[PDB]
RNA sequence: UCCAUUGCGACAACGAGCGAGACCCCGGCCGCGGGCGCCGCGGGACGGCCCGCGGCAGCGGGAGGACGGCGGGGCGAUAGCAGGUCUGUGAUGCCCUCAGACGCCCUGGGCCGCACGCGCGCUACACUGGCGGGGCCAGCCGGCGCCCGCCAGGACGCGCGGAGCCCCCGCCGUGGCCGGGACCGCGGGCUGGAACGCCCCCGCGCACCAGGAAUGUCUUGUAGGCGCCCGCCCCCACCGCG
């Protein structure tokens, strides 16, 4: 589940043209787009049926921010590994976002769909780090030390 | 929000709090980590049903469950706009601006009285209705949606009710009194 | 809607509001060691289904009840198992601690002075005894 | 919230007072690449040496700006 | 302390079910307080007057079901 | 050398001063002996004597110095001495720090 | 009567704990006297006040 | 014969130009690209002090275990010429397999 | 694909369903009177819970596609934590016994297949649970 | 001025040195190659750029970018403390024993005995929950299969293979209750030469309804919640390190 070689292991043959990818969390996604019908699916299941149900519309923020017509024919197969719940959603969006971009990425039209996802949410586009931190030695976390008994 | 509500014409009333309140930059459902702490005043850009979201998971138990609390303040949403026949996030807007208290009697012993910051009564306003509620959800029947709907309903008007009204109002008051 | 008030089953007073499962979920204090659903309420449950479940508590391994799930598992006056609740639990309880004491045990000796047996720290944790 | 250390200072004192000409005032990597030659100087490490050009852009800004 | 129902509502149910049909909106928990049922009685009643249609449940979640009446309209 | 010099009873200066030359002249920059223990008395001492600079902290101390610790046994009891040199010519690389600007 | 009066200058906060910033407030509604204000909570030019007791001026004298 | 080769060496150092070595002897015999083992990091965390008093203060030591990837289609005689002929260097783990 | 698009446990509830009344599993005693697992200390109230477990295990082996893993992976895949103990709460794994018993119910008939090691979907079990999740989509 | 003997500026100082820093270990980013294994080698960020302010050092905003202005570590000068360790050792002085030994083995007990006081914890006090039927995602990194058994486990072969929280739907309904699981009584296993160890099943149902004076640690993937791994291990973690 960790950056194997895991990424195009899952499909032999029906060759993806577009390859995009979207991590956050330790929760990698690799996107490949064939460019057929445009429907989007991850992990073997279809985007509109997401395991969160209120984080259907976090997932479906690409799509709604741009018009059908962008996603009329971009068809997209995404495979997260790793991490968790949240960080799997979180990492679709970034996916589905590269894969826009890669489409329109040679024309200065890559612009006009980086600006209007990017203004309307931040990381859409962009995945922001935010690794975790290492415990050390007298407590139970980076940030959190023992109570000390005297003083 | 929760694919309803829209924010077309919900809007502050309060000049003060307007300044540090978000009525437009909202990301569907109260989600997304936009690091909100960083910097300084990252609060007055930060959707203002994810600050309310974001109190709910607090007081250790319901500690980080973010997804829970939306689905709470969505059920508690449904509540308001259905008692009030009103978009929630119009009413949430007036009940955390009416909450906050705009006059806090600090050590500066003595103690004195002097003007609260518009963020500090933003800020408060959220904490104190989320602790009218969470106080009103103990060893209860209603369930902590309802009583935070309650307590947002009452805040808009300023009725006294809100735990959130009568801690502003008992805060101003030992405000007036250590002038 | 169909609704009686409280039963006695053993001598214990059974809640008619409370799930069936609930209702017998004590009896007598010492008496959860069926044929009824369970989730009827202790009030809508008949008096026929009551008297198949005495029998079913009476005679536990004669409805598909098993041994493990008794009380009871072997005994130290038939070697078999059985399940024994109100005042057999308690009358065996005083047989079982009438053994400890006959012979001389550790087993014996704590159960009287009221310290823990089988339990370990009794410097730190036993207080209030 | 960064302070140079005397070490970064004097190294990029000397960059500027000899090739002056080399460094160009308002980007950092035309002056990185200067101290990259290694001909002109030795700099042990990669931020050591970015740090050396970095004072050495300011400094390049300041000297045409001015007397430094 | 509360009065636990015991699902006894007969020829009373009925009156209930009438105030429950004149509050514009109820929820499970609601009429717990409103009348002294469970809240587990009050979804059993809530079940039969959905079943009808006199009211309309706006959501459906595991513990908190929002119903507004459809009716009450006339 | 320094343990078995210590032996024959020399005097405890003379022996690190003698051994502090050998390593500067065989080019080490730093060259640093500390001695420590009931030296000439009954009672606890550690005494440094130093020839040089000697980095002390750090990934270049890791391999630019040559900490050994040796334990003489005495009728009074443990003397152990440690010498640590410092090489800044290990000509493995340069010193992290050290701007040649020739 | 509550009274709108927004930032002139945010001046360094006292307190004993630099938990209460000074602010000077020209009551924007009326005649603009710039009175200085102490004010607890964050704060940065041109944040509005709502209160304006006006029995009080801040001491910034040192 | 394809024969197995696997090299494993402490130091990432000593081990990087046995690598580069083990391309400049085999090419004629077709060694494989050289895949890199994930690190096996051996770690032992150990009380600093030699008693418990003080501070709980820990030291940390790691030995990281290096391994890369081999295969050479070759006569029986030519892996042991390659054996010889790749730049021998101290403490270094030598395999040879089928 | 099919089974995969249906939402995995609407599936599952309803394919139970149907196996009941297509006779595939038919319970056995023990199951009437048995808790699922070491961690939990309460049987299933659902009393079509032997069908709903069985709707489980084998969707889980159509997931599984050419895996042939065992019941034990299985049990895993419905493990929960054990609580009632003053030491904090850790995961326990489902009871194997009631795990066996429907792989081999399944494979026994002919809905599963054993080619090696555990099971996988069977070509003649994978007609079924094809079809019922198109019977779903309609 | 910095955070900093960090600098800048001035001076009976003028040059240095060590500590700081630098380096190093990992991370996020972008290439170049390689393959059984994502892992070898490099670049990328420097207060550069913009604007104000200051001789200046720099200060505070902006931008541009994975990353912005002491990460998340390791190493930690000088002088010390009669701080701790002679019970870690073929480190050890002085010393004590040395054949009924203060040597070593063998057996049985003790460290775990409990009127009580305290320190670090763990589980609580319920419905932002218990119940439990499914979905489902981990990372330090990693094995399973088949039957038998309620389990606990076991027989038998082989190389394999992945959480909780949460998510939906039931349910209980503010009742020391369907919260809590402390103690106790039958059993069923296991490990070992042996429980006096642990595990599990049926019981059993203590306080506890949010904690006084005091206090303890923390500012981003952070507190907290939540699981997992290893160490020491025959068995066993409310522990430690992760």
């Amino acid at each position: 589940d960790l950056l194997e070689r895991n990424d195009i292991e899952v499909r032999e043959r029906d060759k993806y043209t577009v390859h995009t990818l979207g991590k956050k969390k330790n929760s990698v996604a690799v996107a490949f787009v064939k460019a057929g019908k445009g429907d989007i699916l991850v992990n073997n299941v279809p985007l509109a049926l997401v395991r969160p149900e209120i984080l259907r519309t976090k997932v479906s923020e690409p799509i709604m921010i741009l018009g059908e017509s962008l996603f009329k024919g971009l068809d997209m197969n995404i495979k997260v590994a790793g991490g968790g719940h949240v960080s799997q959603i979180y990492a679709v969006r970034q996916a589905i976002s590269r894969g826009v971009l890669a489409s329109v990425k040679d024309e200065a039209a890559r612009s006009e769909l980086r600006a209007k996802l990017v203004s309307y949410d931040r990381q859409l586009v962009v995945s922001d780090p935010r690794r975790c931190e290492a415990k050390k030695f007298g407590g139970r976390g980076a940030r959190a030390r023992r109570q000390k008994s005297y003083r | 929000l929760f694919n309803k509500w829209p924010l077309t014409d919900v809007k502050c009333q309060d000049e003060s709090l307007e300044a540090y309140i978000s009525i437009d930059n909202h990301s569907f459902v109260p989600h997304s980590a936009g690091r909100w702490s960083a910097k300084r005043f990252r609060k007055a850009k930060c959707p203002v049903v994810e600050r309310l979201t974001n109190s709910l998971m607090m007081h250790g138990r319901n500690s980080g469950k973010k997804l829970m609390a939306m689905k709470t303040v969505g059920e508690a949403f449904e509540l308001i706009n259905l008692y009030t026949g009103k978009n929630p996030v119009q009413v949430l807007v007036d009940a955390v601006a009416n909450s906050g208290p705009r006059e806090d009697s600090c050590r500066i012993v003595r103690r004195q009285s002097v003007d609260v910051s518009p963020l500090r009564r933003v800020n408060i306003g959220i904490y104190n209705i989320a602790t009218g509620a969470r106080k009103a959800a103990f060893r209860k029947v209603r369930p902590f949606a309802e009583c935070l709907a309650e307590e947002i309903m009452n805040a808009a008007a300023g009725a006294d009710k809100s735990y959130a009204i009568s801690q502003r109002n008992s805060v101003e008051r030992i405000a007036v009194s250590n002038r | 809607n169909d609704y009686r008030d409280l039963l006695r089953m053993f001598n214990t007073n059974i809640q008619g509001k409370v799930v069936l499962e609930c209702a017998l979920v004590g009896i007598k204090g010492i008496g959860r060691r069926a044929n009824i659903d369970v989730h009827k309420r202790a009030g809508e449950l008949t008096a026929a289904e009551e008297d198949a479940l005495m029998k079913v508590l009476e005679d536990p391994l004669s409805h598909g009840i098993p041994a493990w799930m008794l009380n009871r598992n072997n005994d130290f006056e038939s070697g078999k198992d059985m399940h024994i609740l109100v005042n057999t639990i308690a009358s065996t309880h005083r047989a079982d601690l009438e053994r400890l004491r006959k012979t001389r045990c550790e087993r014996g000796v704590r159960h009287h002075h009221n310290l823990k047996v089988r339990g370990q720290h009794t410097k730190s944790t036993g207080r209030r005894g | 919230g960064k302070v140079r250390t005397k070490t970064i200072k004097r190294a990029a004192r000397k960059i500027v007072e000899n090739n002056y000409e080399s460094l160009k005032p308002k980007d950092f990597q035309n002056n990185k690449a200067i101290c990259s030659k290694r001909n002109v100087a030795i700099i042990p490490s990669k931020r050591l040496r970015n740090k050396v050009a970095g004072y050495v852009t300011t400094l390049m800004n300041r000297v045409v700006k001015g007397p430094v | 302390v509360d009065y636990p129902t015991l699902f006894a509502d007969e020829a009373a149910m009925n009156e209930a079910l009438k105030f429950i049909k004149n509050s514009k909106c109820i929820t499970h928990t609601q009429i717990c307080e409103r009348l002294r049922v469970s809240v587990a009685l009050a979804k059993r009643v809530m079940r039969q007057l959905v079943k009808s249609g006199d009211f309309a449940i706006v959501s459906k979640s595991s513990r908190m079901t929002i119903f507004k009446n459809m009716t009450k309209k006339e | 050398n320094l343990r078995a010099k210590l032996e024959e009873a020399m005097p405890i200066r003379r022996a690190a001063y003698s051994i502090i030359r050998t390593a500067m002249r065989a080019g080490a920059a730093g060259c640093e002996v500390i001695v420590a223990g009931k030296l000439r008395a009954q009672r606890a001492r550690a005494n440094k004597f130093k020839e040089g600079c000697l980095i002390s902290t750090g990934h270049p101390k890791r391999i630019f110095l040559a900490e050994a610790t040796r334990h003489i046994k005495m009728r009074q009891g443990v003397i152990g001495v440690k010498v640590r040199i410092y090489n800044p010519n290990i000509r493995g690389a340069v010193m992290p720090d050290k701007i040649e600007i020739g | 009567e509550p009274i709108n009066a927004r930032v002139i200058e945010v001046l360094g906060r006292t307190s004993s704990r630099g938990g209460i910033t000074q602010v000077k407030v020209e009551f924007m509604t009326g005649e603009k006297r710039q009175i200085i204000r102490n004010v607890i909570g964050p704060v940065r030019k041109d944040d509005i006040l709502v209160l304006m007791e006006s029995e009080r001026e801040a001491r910034r004298l040192r | 014969q394809k024969y197995t080769i696997i090299v494993v060496g402490k130091d990432l150092k000593l081990v990087e130009r046995y690598v580069k070595s083990i391309v400049k002897e085999g090419r004629a015999f077709g060694i494989s690209g050289p895949c890199r083992a994930p690190v096996r990091r051996l770690t032992i965390t150990t009380r600093k002090s030699p008693c418990g008093e003080g501070t709980n203060t820990w030291h940390r030591f790691e030995l990281r275990m290096y391994k890369r990837t081999f295969w050479v289609t070759c006569g029986g005689n030519d892996i042991s010429t390659i054996l010889s002929k790749t730049v021998v260097i101290p403490g270094i783990q030598v395999t040879v397999e089928v | 694909s099919s089974v995969t698009r249906v939402p995995a446990d609407v599936f599952i509830n309803s394919f139970a369903a149907h196996l009941k009344n297509r006779g595939i599993i038919k319970c056995p005693a023990f199951t009437d009177y048995v808790k699922t697992g070491v961690s939990r200390q309460y049987a299933p109230r659902d009393a079509d819970w032997f069908y709903i477990k069985a709707a489980s295990v084998i969707r889980h082996f159509y997931i599984s596609g050419s895996h042939s893993i065992g019941v034990a992976g299985l049990a895993r895949k419905y493990s929960s934590l054990q609580k009632g103990k003053t030491t904090p709460h850790h995961t326990k794994r489902a009871s194997c016994k009631v795990i066996r018993s429907i792989v081999s119910q399944f494979l026994g008939q002919k809905l599963l297949i054993a080619g090696e090691r555990g099971r996988h979907i069977s070509p003649n079990g994978r007609k079924m649970v094809e079809d019922f999740a198109e019977g779903l989509q309609k």
